[PDB]
Order: structure tokens, then sequence, then C-alpha cells
């Protein structure tokens, strides 16, 4: 007509809240150093300003922020589609349609109009449109309601359109809401289980098995997740503390002597600069310094080069017989300072080679022949005890520690650690000493040889499991236990460790002085490399995996120390059980929660107000509605809003609006009460506070200016300012008390009503033909023969269990032989419908009448379901009819074996 | 009389299809009405149709494109529109790390339901995965992910006393995993000079490498200015 | 007698470059240099070499440009402290420093498409890798997604080679998702300790049709003002319109975390042509509070919640205003950038910055000393104002008040500061002293600045300074180096420095100079400077309109967008709804907000000087080391001290 067609308008719908996110270049050539790009973009269908921020990033200028860049969409005029972000299944719902006319010097009559949508009840089906003509003056907007019923969960499309009547001008709006299911989210923890599978399980293995959730009071037909979250919880191991740097400041030492004094100043200032580089010490001391002590070291090694004899050994006076101790020592020392200073291969490994081919015996056994002046400096060895056991210990050490340096250069020297080894092995068990047991069991600790009743020795020797100690010099029991300490740890014996460590530190020596070089050297190695095998931390290696009866794979995550943190999360649709396996070491967390919807009551709606709505017969039609609002809370609530719409064709009195306007402790805008009487069908009611005590109540009369065939119920909103969450919506209708758009429900299901009634029939009765006609047409989706089981009920409607006997034609159902369906109809059609049990019926129909998925699938018995009464074989053959029972025959045989032709 | 017969305007047909077999005389004044053809719409409020007048047939209204509806954007995915009007298409494309599936092209045509609509429908854009993070000989990378991406990096460590070769790190690019480092023992025979005293890099041991350069007293051999490296097999190919 | 020099930064950045300044005094002839850089204390392996030769024509100057491997092949961990040692072998001579090595390589920047999320959605990002020269660069970055719990629920290992220095990625959230704060974090592989953060906001909502805008008609709230605190609230359409509808607004006090909510302070006004006006009495506000002592509301703040609602009812908006700080004084004064420091017997610099409560620069706002005959001051644009004045020479220290001068302001609205200086130690009572100078004026790149040098010395030994050496820091590394030329009987020289986009977006500037002291040891005075400059992109991106029709455009509707840049730049767009900011305006990024980050990673600690000469090396980011044992202490912290 004059007005443009609801089909020609092509809604607007690209609604995104970011867009344009693009990576583009300035390949353009530049004028200047400046690059012009021209973009073309198609704008998005929002009425609004976007902001658009651009960033760049350059090899030569570096990162820029652009300043943000806007463009305003506008339009003169439009509808803005106000949804909420999510509604309720099943639910009745108002949402609003405002028009907005933005012409200065025009109004506009429009016709608007919601679309049909199978997934809501509202006004518009698809036998009828739900059209409105309104009118919008210039600079105005107008509020259209629009109420709705949610019929299925998901996303859902809601499309209001409108066309101006004498312009070319219209606009539509199609935009979705989320439905969800009725009831209250939860979360229910079904297992929280610590994972420590060397502690809490068998062969390094632990199995968890996990029940599926009890899920009682969920609500039907809800999808339900499973979540299974797994998490590594780190341990730190803690160590003892490292010695103070400041407390190694007398360990710095001018060598001067002497083949024996220069080694005894050489000591502790060399093993001072190992035990800081070990613990990085280097900032409290001094780093600066470090430069320093290295020339001392330096200085000790060039001048002891001068007590190197030609055999390469070492003693006090070049006229001095050579010492095996002194000669092995200084291999010790200066194979501990190889990293600090450059040392002469050939002087190490001819020390090393002159010590084992010189004065190692056939037995592996070290002997000394020239004994050092400064007996003081060998500590421990002093005593004449076991000499030979304690000296090969002590020569064999030096080996080991210069192995790896000279190895290619010295042949005899596997030989001879292994020689050495097996004299201590032989002999260690006869041990009477605790000094000797502590060095000697280090010596076979290096080779592996510390073993079995050795290994029991050695534990066992230690007093209070902290020391091994010997009647004398306290220096000797401290240098005893610091090897036993190198041993523990050569051993990997960390249980051990702590109490021992904690003495040595308790004591409180840090070398230097007459007599020490033993001590010192012996001490700070050992705690050095107690700070270097410290763990920081527990280990944390696991592997995690969960059998799913769903999926054929396990799930397999490995959760190790740095990512022990990360959260891990498996998620199942199914409430099944299921097992969880976790191996190797470390400890874990596991939580297994499963979020569900859960039937409630009492009812969510309206926890903050109650809310009553009346509309009567008043005393050209007026009728009168009441609202009683009442607060939930300890106290009154603060100011309030009362949201009315109207229904269709209906306005508030305009006297009894002032009135209530004029009343205290309520408000109503200066902009309601000077719009006209048409067409606003929205009020609001500003309320200086809701009583919580007792229902707080007002009334208005409301005019019917223009009449419907179908009035929209109206509604009332009443919520706080503070929280719109927290309302009570109410509707009103004079044909429905409870404002309820007419609808049945199945269960969890509800359907517009329709008018959809079986018809019956016939008194004339009908012909093979008639059937053979109306069964063959392509709409009817099922053909059946089937008995009635049984017979139950329903709140809207009356249900039949009919087990299908014979399959005449099948549907995109499949009910194959012997199955059950469920054949329902509405009560109010009940007087054409005649269903007895144990009998039997042909029925057929279309697939509009399917309503749900199997389980639980119904099929509708609308007008167009034939339904049949099926004559017992016994009475088929009776008169009464035979021609029926015949005619059924010919029926089946036709359609089976011939079945519908193209 | 004096109009004449009129052919169908473009993208129209005869409101009436009976017109055309009537073979009606046109007097001046007269008028044809028009339908728009399917996938256009009237430009104009009213009717669409011609008057004949005495100097032929003069056209009131028009008959324009239909348009589709706003393309929405893909994820992963760029949009190239030519057009919203009917005819129009839109073709898509997908940024780096990621494949289309699905139709590249897509126009804006009338579908069942008489609507204007794209078809087909848009496509979809995939991550390409790359996954199987490659092993290696005597040497864990770490991983425990599945499937990596472009841009994904798996950082390789040789436990123990082997030393890594090449680069520790792959990335993930096209599905396809970048080389693998191999981890294997190296061990380095102690360097000799006559004359030299070694100035740095003097370790105990020499595994992967290591560096060390000469101070000497006078009166040394070799040429020239030294210096030394450890390499892989065990070989020192430098100026010793 | 001949005396060598080794300039570097305080701290040392892996895999970024560094320069390291040779220095050569009283030197005849070519000198051969070698650089090395090694790792401490393990000198295993050998980080750089370098080497250099010294030419008498240069001006006895050079520069060896190094970049720590990335390697790292010295183990993070436990965190802190790393080392290197760091040699200059000049013909025989060595002079070694161990200088602190910080693991940080660079920065990151991250970019979300949006403020605000719903549960079921996707957020864009992109994280932009950077190196301390902002500067595109190809590396390996660990990224974490963190829930509100702060629990990461995202975690992966990506490079960034070959992204050209933008790395985009995605997160989609769950359905089922806990509400709140949620974060990105990322960092660089090799500087696990430097982490980069943004955050995102994820909640239930659907974008509003309008903002609302609450402004106080004072960023203050004066505590004896009897008019009480005044609040207009602004309504309008995303699109432009002015909105008619009824406001709800509520005061309430602000003091630390708590929130004390003002019941009475509750007004419901008209919202008429887009406008309504509103007021917190000074009454209701202190009946509020339970103390009776106005005063002790000072400090703390107020805040404003205003609910707008259509005259439809079909939208809602809140929106609040807080922070709103109640003073004595509309104005602070500020020493932050001026020197904690002075030399005896010379001109003492102030830098006095003056701002408003809200923290913003204060513009024409006069200043003075106090105890000091006139001496005022205006301020300039970025709220800053010079001050000078004469100190006499003695080891006393000094004591400085500065007050505001407003004409409008009682005395005791007037906002006052003091502060304290110390004096620059000299050796072994030398009395010598040097001491730099500049303009102050509002610095941009493009234009010259006179660096003025000024010593006051023994005359007798004054004979001796033929140079100063100066050295410039700028994102924690040296930019330039040189010499400016004094000839003996000048107290006062001129160095014009050119200032460029490397200068962004602030200096500082090291002056030093080195004699025989009357000890008949060697002598080395220094003094150090900090300098702004105006922030700015370095290059520049504009967007505008290309179809320039200047007529709005309608839905569905086809534009050009016009994009100005640097060539061969790579530009990232985002377009977003501004409803969504009037939702959530946290977390924007902007060029300020980078230029933030490197200001907060800066070496340099000071604004000037220092107690020293090591003091003033020290301060401002540098390791002096010289042959005859003159040398800045070892420096503990990475982090700025305070
Ligand atoms: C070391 O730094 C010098 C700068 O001057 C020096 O800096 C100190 C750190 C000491 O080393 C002192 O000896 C001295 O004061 C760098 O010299 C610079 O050279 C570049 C070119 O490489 C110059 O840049 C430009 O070059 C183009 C041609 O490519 C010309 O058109 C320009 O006019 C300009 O000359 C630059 O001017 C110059 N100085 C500056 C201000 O940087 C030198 O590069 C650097 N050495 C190393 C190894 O990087
Ligand atoms: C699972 O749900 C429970 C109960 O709803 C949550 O507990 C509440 O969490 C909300 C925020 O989502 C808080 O405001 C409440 O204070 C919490 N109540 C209690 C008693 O804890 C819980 O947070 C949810 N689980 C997770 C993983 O967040
Ligand atoms: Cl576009
Ligand atoms: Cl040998
Ligand atoms: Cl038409
Ligand atoms: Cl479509
Ligand atoms: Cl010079
Ligand atoms: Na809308
Ligand atoms: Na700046």
């Amino acid at each position: 007509e004059d007005i443009i067609a609801e089909e020609n308008i092509v809604s607007r719908s690209e609604f995104p809240e970011s867009w344009l996110w693009n990576v583009e270049d300035l390949k353009e050539p530049p004028k200047n150093g400046i690059s012009t790009k021209l973009m073309n973009i198609f704008l998005k269908d929002s009425i609004t300003t976007w902001e658009i921020l651009a960033v760049s990033m350059s090899d030569k200028k570096g990162i820029c922020v652009a300043d943000p860049f806007e463009v305003t969409v506008m339009q003169d005029f439009f509808i803005d589609l106000r949804l909420p972000y999510s509604v309720v299944r099943n639910e009745q719902v108002e949402i609003r349609a405002v028009l907005y006319n933005y012409r200065q010097n025009q109004e506009l009559k429009v016709r608007v109009e919601l679309l049909h949508n199978p997934a809501f009840c509202s006004l518009a089906t698809t036998k009828r449109r739900h059209q409105q003509t309104v009118t919008i003056p210039p600079k105005s907007s107008l509020s259209v309601p629009y109420v709705i019923v949610p019929l299925k969960t998901g996303l859902q499309e809601v499309e209001v359109k409108a066309a101006v009547y004498h312009h070319f001008i219209s606009d539509g709006v199609r935009k979705s809401l989320k439905v969800v299911p009725e009831g209250i989210r939860m979360n229910k923890t079904v297992a929280v289980r610590t994972l420590d599978p060397e502690r809490l399980g068998r062969e390094g293995v632990q199995k968890e098995d996990i029940p599926p959730a009890d899920l009682s009071d969920q609500v039907p037909d809800t999808e339900s997740e499973t979540r299974i979250l797994l998490q590594g919880t780190p341990v730190a191991q803690m160590t003892e503390d490292a010695v103070d740097a400041e407390r190694l400041k007398h360990l710095i030492v001018t060598p001067s002597g002497c083949g024996e004094e220069n080694m005894i100043g050489m000591t502790p200032t060399v093993i001072a600069v190992h035990y800081l580089d070990e613990t990085e010490q280097w900032e409290k001391f001094g780093l600066e310094k470090r430069q320093g002590a290295l020339e001392l070291i330096k200085k000790g090694y060039t001048q002891q080069l001068a007590f190197r004899q030609p055999s390469s050994a070492f003693a006090a006076f070049v006229k001095r017989a050579p010492s095996t101790w002194l000669t092995a020592y200084v291999v010790k020392v200066f194979s501990l300072a190889v990293n600090l200073i450059a040392i002469d291969s050939q002087v190490l490994c001819g020390a090393v080679k002159w010590l084992i081919l010189e004065k190692q015996k056939p037995d592996g056994v070290f002997q000394e022949d020239a004994p050092v002046i400064h007996q003081e400096m060998i500590g421990g060895l002093r005593n004449n005890n076991e000499k030979d056991m304690a000296l090969t210990a002590f020569v064999l050490i030096s080996l080991q520690e210069a192995k790896d340096i000279c190895e290619e250069q010295v042949n005899s020297l596997p030989g001879s650690i292994t020689k050495a080894g097996d004299f201590l092995e032989a002999n260690y068990m006869n041990l009477q000493r605790s000094y000797t047991v502590a060095i000697a069991g280090y010596a076979l600790a290096q080779m592996g040889r510390l073993k079995g009743p050795l290994l029991n020795k050695f534990l066992t020797t230690a007093k209070d499991k902290n020391r091994w100690e010997d009647p004398g010099k306290q220096l000797y029991n401290v240098e005893a236990t610091s090897y036993a300490l190198l041993a523990l740890l050569q051993l990997k014996d960390f249980d051990f460790v702590p109490p021992v460590v904690r003495w040595l530190n308790e004591q409180r020596y840090y070398g230097g002085g007459y007599g020490s070089t033993q001590a010192t050297f012996m001490v700070f190695q050992a705690l050095a490399q107690y700070q270097k095998d410290a763990p920081d931390h527990q280990e944390l290696n696991l592997d995690v995996s969960l059998q799913l009866p769903s999926r054929s794979s396990k799930i397999t995550h490995r959760i190790h120390w740095e990512s022990a943190s990360l959260l891990r999360s498996e998620e199942t649709k199914e409430n099944e059980g299921f097992t969880v396996t976790a191996e190797g070491k470390g400890q874990g967390t596991l939580s297994v929660v499963t979020m569900y919807h859960a039937k409630a009551k009492d009812q969510l709606t309206c926890n903050k107000f109650d809310l009553k709505v009346t509309i009567k017969p008043a005393p050209k039609n007026t009728m009168i509605l009441e609202i009683c609002t009442r607060y939930r809370g300890d106290q009154d609530a603060t100011m309030s809003i009362l949201d009315i719409s109207m229904m269709t064709g209906f306005a508030p009195d305009t006297d009894d609006l002032k009135q209530l306007a004029n009343g205290v402790d309520r408000y109503i805008s200066k902009y309601e009460l000077d719009k006209a009487f048409s067409d606003r069908n929205t009020l609001i009611i500003y309320l200086d506070k809701v009583s919580h005590s007792e229902d707080d109540c007002l009334a208005f009369k409301v005019h019917q200016y223009f009449n419907v065939e179908l009035i929209q119920p109206g509604a009332v909103k009443v919520y706080a300012y503070y929280n719109l969450e927290e309302s009570c919506t109410r509707f009103y209708h004079p044909e429905k008390e409870d404002g309820k758009l007419n609808k049945l429900c199945r269960d969890e299901l509800c359907r517009c009503a329709e008018e959809n009634c079986f018809i019956q029939k016939s008194d004339d009765k009908v012909t093979l033909e008639e059937r053979l006609d109306k069964a063959c047409e392509p709409g009817v989706d099922y053909v059946y023969k089937t008995r009635l089981v049984k017979v139950q009920l329903s709140n809207d409607f009356d249900e039949y269990i009919m087990a299908i006997e014979q399959t005449i034609k099948s549907g995109s159902d499949e009910v194959q032989v012997g199955q059950q369906r469920t054949f329902i109809s509405p009560i109010k059609c009940r007087e054409a419908l005649k269903l007895e049990e144990k009998k039997h019926y042909l029925m057929w129909g279309l697939s509009s009448d399917f309503w749900g998925e199997k389980p639980n699938l119904s099929y509708i018995i609308g007008k167009d379901t034939w339904v049949e009464h099926w004559p017992e074989e016994d009475e088929c053959q009776d008169e009464e009819n035979q021609k029926q029972c015949q005619d059924l025959g010919a029926f089946t045989e036709s359609m089976v074996v011939f079945g519908c032709p193209n | 009389s004096c109009c004449t017969i009129p052919s169908r305007p473009i993208n129209m047909k005869f409101k009436n299809s009976v017109e055309t077999d009537a073979n009606a005389n046109y007097n001046i004044g007269d008028t044809i009405e028009y339908l728009c053809l399917p996938g256009y719409r009237k430009q104009k409020m009213g009717p669409i149709y011609a008057k004949c007048t005495g100097t032929g047939w003069t056209l009131f209204n028009q008959c324009i494109k239909r348009r589709c509806p706003s393309p929405r954007d893909i994820d992963n995915g760029h949009l190239d529109i030519g057009g919203v009007d009917f005819g129009s298409s839109i073709t898509y494309s997908c940024n780096s790390g990621y494949y289309l599936i699905g139709e590249y092209k897509s126009y804006c045509k009338l579908g069942s339901t008489g609507s204007m609509v794209w078809n087909p429908k848009a496509p979809i854009c995939e991550s390409v995965k790359c996954q199987l993070p490659p092993s290696i000989s005597n040497g864990r990378h770490n991983g425990y992910n599945d499937f990596y991406t472009d841009g994904s990096v798996v950082t390789y460590s040789c436990n123990s006393g082997y030393s890594l070769i090449g680069n520790s790190g792959v990335l993930c690019s096209g599905g396809e995993w970048s080389n693998p480092p191999t981890c294997q023992i190296v061990k380095c025979p102690h360097p000799t000079i006559l004359n030299g005293y070694l100035s740095s890099g003097f370790k105990r041991s020499y595994s992967y490498n290591d560096n060390v350069d000469f101070t000497c007293k006078y009166g040394y051999k070799l040429s020239g200015s030294s210096s030394s490296t450890c390499s892989p097999g065990n070989t020192w190919q430098p100026e010793l | 007698s001949p005396m060598y020099s080794i300039i570097t930064p305080n701290i040392l950045r892996l895999e970024s470059e560094e320069t390291m300044v040779l220095e050569a005094h009283d030197a005849q002839g070519d000198v051969p240099v070698t650089v090395t850089v090694h790792d401490f204390p393990g000198k295993k392996l050998v980080l750089s070499s370098e080497k250099t030769v010294l030419t008498p024509a240069t001006n006895h100057m050079g520069n060896v440009t190094f970049t720590i491997p990335a390697n790292r092949e010295f183990k993070s961990e436990k965190g802190r402290n790393k080392f290197v040692t760091v040699q200059a072998t000049f013909g025989t001579q060595v002079v070694e420093k161990v200088v602190l090595v910080s693991l940080q390589s660079g920065y990151l920047f991250i970019q979300t498409d949006k403020t605000i999320y719903t549960p079921g959605s996707t957020v864009l990002y992109r994280i932009f890798t950077v190196n301390h020269k902002l500067l595109p660069v190809g590396r390996t970055v660990m990224v974490n997604i963190e829930n509100p719990e702060g629990i990461p629920v995202k975690q992966d290992s990506l490079s960034s080679q070959n992204q050209l220095g933008v790395l985009p990625l995605s997160w989609d959230i769950p359905e089922l998702v806990n509400m709140g704060q949620w974060k990105i974090r990322a960092y660089y592989e090799n500087s696990p300790q430097q982490v980069f953060s943004t955050e995102f906001e994820v909640k239930e909502y659907v974008l509003p049709s309008f903002e609302v805008i609450v402004e106080p008609t004072e960023k203050f709230y004066y505590i004896y003002n009897e008019k009480g605190l005044e609040v207009t609230i602004t309504a309008r359409f995303l699109y432009g319109k002015k909105v008619e509808g009824t406001a709800f607004v509520i005061f309430g006090i602000q003091d630390g975390e708590q929130r004390i909510s003002l019941p009475e302070s509750l007004k419901r006004i008209p919202i008429e042509d887009g406008s309504g006006e509103v007021v917190l009495s000074r009454k209701v506000l202190l009946d509020g509070v339970q103390n009776p002592r106005a005063e002790d509301l000072v400090g703390k703040s107020l805040y404003v919640s205003a609910t707008v609602i259509l005259h439809s009812g079909s939208d809602m908006v809140q929106a609040e205003r807080s922070g709103i700080p109640i003073v004595t004084s509309p104005y602070q004064i500020h020493f932050t950038k001026t020197p904690k420091y002075f030399k005896p017997g010379m001109p003492f610099d102030l830098m006095v910055f003056v701002t408003n409560p809200d923290g913003s620069p204060a513009y024409r706002v006069p200043v003075a000393v106090q105890g000091e005959d006139t001496v005022q001051s205006l301020t300039q644009g970025d709220g800053v104002a010079k001050l000078s004045i004469n100190t006499h020479p003695s080891q006393k220290p000094l004591s400085i008040t500065v007050r505001t001068k407003k004409q409008e302001l009682s005395e005791a609205e007037q906002a006052t500061r003091t502060m304290q200086a110390l004096p620059y130690s000299t050796v072994g009572n030398s009395n010598n002293y040097l001491h730099l100078s500049v303009l102050r004026t509002e610095l941009r790149p493009g234009e010259t600045l006179n660096v003025n040098f000024l010593l006051r010395m023994d005359r007798a030994h004054e004979a001796k300074i033929r140079y100063y050496t100066y050295l410039i820091m700028n994102k924690g590394r040296l930019l330039k180096a040189g010499r400016q030329v004094r000839e003996p009987g000048q107290d006062l020289v001129v160095l014009p420095l050119s200032i460029t986009t490397d200068f962004i977006p602030s200096f500082r500037l090291v002056a030093y100079y080195t004699l025989i002291g009357a000890s008949g040891q060697r002598e080395v005075v220094a003094d150090s400077v900090w300098v702004d400059v105006k922030d700015s992109c370095v290059g520049s991106l504009v967007v505008k309109s290309g179809q320039s029709e200047d007529r709005q455009p309608v839905p569905g509707q086809q534009m050009t967008l016009k994009i100005e840049g640097d060539h061969g730049a790579r530009v990232v767009l985002v377009a977003v709804d501004k409803g969504v900011f009037v939702l959530n305006k946290k977390n924007k990024l902007t060029q300020s907000k980078i230029w933030d980050v490197v200001e907060k990673a800066d070496i340099g600690c000071t604004p000037g000087s220092g107690k020293d000469y090591a003091g003033v090396f020290s301060d401002a980011g540098l390791t002096f080391t010289s042959s005859s044992g003159q040398q800045t202490a070892q420096r503990a912290e990475l982090q700025c001290p305070q």
C-alpha cells in the first residue's frame, strides 16, 4: 500500500561490541616520510559511536598508539530493542521496543510489528501478525511493550520491524537473547583427593575412583557439566644457612714458607675462594676483593714450584726427602685451585704419577717414608693407629680430585684408584677410630664401593647421628665429620644429612690458626659441596591419567615443578564415575565439581519484593488497576520504581494520575503528566520508599480509548533504584487473572495454545478409498496399527501409551516393532476422543504434531491426526461389521505392498 | 491508438500476465502496471507503472536490487565485502596459522520463503595443528601439550653428561616443527702448548664449545694471534 | 702520569645493546685497548670481546658497544644477583670493574579488544614485543591467563619471530566461568622476573544506550567551603542526543580501602536537556562521620554515585566519580625533580612541581622560597617552576621552604613544602665543585638545549682543567658522550645539545673533570642533571575519515578510513562500541602508559648530583673506574631505593 511491506524490510542485525580486529601495513609509497592508507570498511548496524584505536609497529620508529578516532552512526527514525542478558524458559516476560523519531518538524505515523517465532509464545502467530499503529511526535520516542514466553533454551531470535505510513522509511531490529533453564545454577563438589603416589599409592601408583554426582534435585532435560581440576602443590626444601661472608675475612692470607709453610698459608685463601664462589657470597664480602684473593693464590702456587723436586714430589726443603702426604696434599689443593688460576698440568699429574709409581705398594696401600715437619697440618692423620688405611684414603681422595685432569697423561691412575679401593674395602670392617671410618668411608663412597655392612658400619659409627668423633682434638672430629658429610653427599643420603650439617655449623669453627689446615679445608669444602648438592624444592614429576567410559583414549597430564601452579581442567557432560591414576614423585591436588541446575523451592522470583497486581471492572470502558507492593527486607526499602505498561488500547486516567502525583511520598514526572492520552502506554511511578511490614497499595483508573480483538496483558515491575536485578514483575488482563498468555505444558516443555483438537467423525461412516487418499498424502509422516497399553493423566494433557503392533507407513521416528509411543491430547478435546485400554487402533498423522525428542517424545493428537477403532479378530469376523475389517485389511495390503506413487 | 506496445522494462514484469495477450489498443493516458522481478523491490512509494503519452511511454517508479543482511565477521578470518545488494559477493580469508573450511566465496541471492540470504553459508577458520613434538636421542624436551599451533615453542634439554648441539628451541609453523637439536656426549683432550702459559678458560673438564686464550714467554712457536675453540667430534679446528 | 678510565651503565641488561666509554688522560700517541666481558665469578665463558684504538685526533675518547649473549648461560635463580667482570686493557695496563646484571631483555605491552567481556565470548589480544630501544624484536614469550583467584587457567610458550613485534592471540571464555577481574600476564622467556600484565572484567551485562558523566564543579572539596560539594550530572545517548529522565545521586567518603556511605545525601533529581544538578551539604557530610573535628576529613576523598533512568524505563546507567580529595589547599608542592645535594658557594637550583589535588599540573601558579626576599616564579604548562638560591660556602645542611603565592587565596589556603639538601663532599677538603644548569623550558625533539657548566675550585690548581667529559643516559643506556672544552680562567662554559626522539621521554647528563690533587693524588669531580622531554610517539600515527563528506554515516553504510603513518609500519586496529567504555574504561592502552613503563624501569634513581663523585655516577646509573683506584662503590640493588 502506502507503507513498505514487511518482507521488503531488511533488519539491522550486526551489533558487535568490537570489530575491525585487522592487521594492515603501510605498503603505499610515501610522500615525505608518511604513507597514507585508504581503507574501505562497511559499518555495522549499531546506532552509536564507535571508538577506532590504532597501534603501529615500525622497525625504525618503534611502537606508537594513535589517539582514538570516533565515528557516530545515526538515523532519524529507528528501533532500539532492549533485551535482557538472559531469560528463563517457560517464564512469561516483557520486553521493550523503543521507537525514536529525531525529525524536528515532522511527526511519524508508524506501523510496528513483532515477528512470529516458534520458540516464543507471543501475540503474533503463523496465522496472524501482531501489528500496531502508533504515532510519534517530532523529537520524541515511544515505548512499545511486547509480552512473550520463551519455549526453548539456547540463543533465540527476537525481531521487531516498523515502517512509516506515507514515507519511504523503515527500520528493523533482529537480536538474539540467551534462554536458560529454570532453577538455580549450583556447583556440587563430587570429590577432593590428595595426590601422593609414593605416600598414598602401592608400587608408586595411586588410584582414586570418583563416583558420579548425585543430581537428585536436578531439573529434567538440563545439561550438567562435570569439571575435573588437577593442580600441583610445590614444596620448597629447607637448606641450612651458608656461613656468612664476613666470617671468612680472616681466611684470606699471604703465603710464606717452606714447602710446608707455603701450603699452610695457601690452604685458607684457596678454600675461602672456593666456598664464596659456591655460595655466591661475593656481594657481602666485596666483589672487588676477589681479584685480590686470586693473586695471593697465584703467589702461593708460584712459590710452591720452588719446592718441586725433579721427581715431581714435594718436601719442605729441596735437600729433604719427599713426603707422600705433602705431595698428595699439593695435588689436593692444586686440583681444587685449578678453576681459580692456571695450574701446570705437568706439575700436578707429575706429582700424581710419582705418588702411584713410587709410593704405592702392590696391595694398594700408600706409604710415607719422609713425614712432614709440621705434624699439625695433617690434622687427624697424626694418630699412630691405622696409618695405612687413613693415609691410603687421603692419597686416594687426592687422586679422585685429579682424575679428570690427569686421566690421559697418567696411565697408572685407574689401576691405582682400584687397587687402593680394594685395600680400603678389605680392611674397612676392622676400623676402630671414627676418623678413619669417616675418611675411608668418603674414599669408598667416591667409587660407589661403600655399600652393605660397610655402609652400616659407617652410619653406626656416628654418635647421636650428627657427628663422627674420637677422644682428643676437637679439630680432628670436625675434619672427620666433614669427610662423613662429603660421603653422605656422594651417597645422596639427604635424610641423614641435616643433623650432621647442623652440628658442623653448631661447632662454629671457621678455620685459620695453628694446626687448622685440614679442619679448614675440609669443613669449607664439605659445606660448599652441601650447598651445591642441596635441593631447593622437593621433586615434582607427576603423570596423571583419567579414564572416562565415554572416551576410548585416556587423557594424560604431566605436572612438573615449573608448571605446578597451572590449573588443568577436563569437562564431561555425562554424569559418569571415572578413575584417576597418578604416578611419579611429588604432591598434587584433584578436585571434582559438578555444575547443574537444581529445582528450587521456594521460587527464585520476587525474593526482594512482594507484588500483587489487580485489574477490575469499574462501577467508553474503564477499569481499576490496583498495585500492592511490600519489601521483604528487614527495613523499609529506599527510593523505588514502579514501571507500569498498559494493556493494548488503554491509558491511565489523567486526573487520577495528577492526584497520585500530588500525593506525598511518591513522584510522577512532569514529563509523564504533560504527555497526551495517546500514544504513551508506559508510566513510571517513583516511590520514596516501600514498607517492609505491610503492603503499600495504590490504584488508578484506566480508560480504553482503542478497541482491539486481541488485548496484550499489561505489566507492573517493582525494584529499588540501586539494584535492577532484584525486581518483581506481575501481569494483568481482564480475561485472565494471572495475566499469563495461554499455553499448555507437559513436564518441562510448553507450547502455545492453539485450536488443534481431534475431529470426531463420523455417523455416516467412510470408504477405503478415502483412507487411501488421505494417508498417501505427502504431509502424512506416519501410519500405525497399535494397541492402547495404558491411559495416564497430566495437568494439561491426557496421555495414551501405544505399543506399535504394525508400522503400515514409517516416519522420521522409527518405532520398529513392538516399541512404545505416547500419544497426547489437550483436556478441552476430551469429548471428541474415545479411547479404551487393550483395544487396537489405526492411527496416522503429520510430522508437525511431533513434540520434543526421544526419550519421552510425544505424538500430538491434533485435528489432522486420524484415529480409528480396530475390531478384534473375533469381533472382526462377525457382522457389524465385516466390511470395516475387510477394508482395514485392504488398506494395510495396498499400503505396505505398493505404498504411494510419485 | 497513439502509444505503442511496450516490451517489459528491465527487472520488471507485467502485473497482469493477460496484458500482452489482450493486445489492447492504448490511448493517451492509459497505464500499464509492472511488478518487480525476484531479487528486486520498488524504489519509491506506491505502484510501479507506465503511462502512455503522445511521445511514447513514460515510466513512474523503478525497481532496484534488494539487499542482504549485514555480514557477520568470522573468528580468525577477514571479510572482503564487494557489496550487500543483489548478486554481490563476499570473499573470505583466514589469518596466518589458520586454514579455511567450507566455502571461500558467498553471494547475496534469493532464498526459499522469498527472503534475501547469503549463500553458501559462511566458512569457519580452524587452527593449523602442529602436534607430535619430535623426540630427541638422549634428551627430553618437555611439552605435555597437544596440539601446538603456529608460534608455539618447545625447548629441548639433555639430561646427565650429554651436550646439546644446535638450538634448544623448536618453533611450530605451518603444521611443521623446526629442526630439533641433537644431544651427544663430547669430550676434549686437554690443550698443550710449548712455551705458553694459557690465559683463560682453564677448566679441568672440556666438553662443549669452551674457549681459551694463550699468554706465553718470548720465543714461542706458531702464528698468529692464537685463541682456541672446542668443536664436536672432539676436533679442534683452529690455530693451536 | 697518564690515567685510564672506563664508564659503563650501573646495570647491564641481557640481549640489550650496551656501550662502554674509554678515556685516557694526559696520554700521548695512539693507545691500543682491548675490552672483554666475562661472567662473574666463574669466568667460564667470554660474553663479549671487542678492540679499539684511541687516536690523539679524536681527542682521546673511545667507545665499545657490546651485547651480552642472549644465551644467559649464567643461570637465573634464586633471583639475584648476577654479575659480570668488565675488563679494559690499554697498552698492557688493565682496568676491571664488576657490574650488576639485570635479566630483563625488553618490554611487553598487552592490548585486548575490549575492557569487559561476557561468559561464552572471546577475548582478542595482542602482545607487542619490543627491546629497550622500543624497537620490534623476535623473541620467546611465556603467556598466562589468570582467574580472579589468581590461578593460571592457561599457559602458552610462543614466539613473535616474523610477527613484526606484534603477537595476535585469543582466548575463549567458558560459558560457566568465575566472574571478576581476569589477568593476562606475559614475560620474555629469558627474563622470568619481569612480568607485564593487563586486566579485563568478566561479567554478565548488556550494552547501555547512553552515557552518564558526573563531574564536581571543583576537582576537590575545600573543607571550609560553606557551599558544600556541587555536582553536575550529564546524560547523553551514545549517538549524541541528550537524555530526558530521572537521576538518583548519593555521596560517600573514602578513607583508604574503606567506604562510608552517606544515606542522607541521597537525592532524586530530574534530568532535563541531558543535565541535572545536585549538592552534598557540609552538614550532611560532617554528620556522616563519627569524628566531630572536620580537619580529620583532610587527606580523605569523596565519591559520587549517580543512577540515571530513561523516562521509558527501558535503559538504566550507573556511573561513579571518585577520589575527589578533601583539602585545605587547592595546590600541592613537590620536590621530586630537584637534586638533594648542593655544592657550597654555588647557586642551588630548585625544580618546584606544583599540582592540583587530582595529580594534574597547575598553570600560572606563583611560587616563592620562604626565608628569602623576592624570588617569585610562575609555573609552566607542565606545572614546573624554576628557583635558584645562592648558598654560602659551608658544609651546613640546606633547608628550603617553598610556598605558593596565589593572589585570590588566604594564607591558610596556600600550599607549602620543605626539603633538605646535603653538601657535596669534595676529596680532602679540596673545595672543588662542578655545577650543571639548564633552561628548563618545555622541551621537544628538534630543538637544542644549552647545558651550562660552572666550576668553583682553587685558582692555583685551576689551570689544570682543559676539558669536561659528559655522558648522556637515556632509557637505561648511554646514548651519547663527548667533551666540552674550557680554557683556564673560564668559570662558565656552554654546550649546545641537539635533542631528538632518542631523548624521549627524559634524559640525564653526567659531566665530570679530573686533575692532580693538592694531595698529589688523583682527583675526580662530577655532577649530574636530569631533564624531562615532552612525551609523544617516536614518529607518527593518525586515523581520520577518508570520505570527508562531513555528513554523518548511517548503519551498514560503507566509509573510507584514512591512516597516515611511517612507511613500512605494521598497523593494528580495533573498533569498539562506546557503551563498553560506559561499562568499563580501565586498562585502555595508550602511549603515555608506555612511557610510564619506560620511566619505571630507569636505572638512574635521583634528579641529580651526589654525596661524592662516585655518588653522582651511581645515582645516575653509572660505574666509573680508573687506574689510580678511583671507582664507584658496587651497586647492591637493582631497584631504585625508596
Ligand atoms: C661510539 O659513539 C660515537 C659518538 O661519539 C663518541 O661517543 C662516545 C661514546 C665516545 O666513544 C667518544 O669517542 C665520542 O664522543 C659514535 O659516532 C657516531 O658515528 C655515527 C655513524 O656511525 C654518526 O652518525 C651519523 O652518520 C651518518 C652517516 O651514516 C651522517 O650522515 C650523520 O651526519 C652522522 O654522522 C654520529 O654522528 C657519530 N656520533 C654520534 C652523535 O653518535 C660511534 O658510532 C660509536 N661507536 C660504535 C662502535 O658504535
Ligand atoms: C561455587 O559456588 C559457590 C556457592 O555459590 C561459590 O561460593 C560463593 O562464591 C561467590 C562468588 O562466585 C561469593 O560471592 C560467595 O561469597 C561465595 N560463597 C561462599 C559461602 O563461599 C564458589 O565461589 C563457587 N566456586 C568457585 C570455583 O568459585
Ligand atoms: Cl569492513
Ligand atoms: Cl706427567
Ligand atoms: Cl513490486
Ligand atoms: Cl543471511
Ligand atoms: Cl677534549
Ligand atoms: Na535495541
Ligand atoms: Na617526558
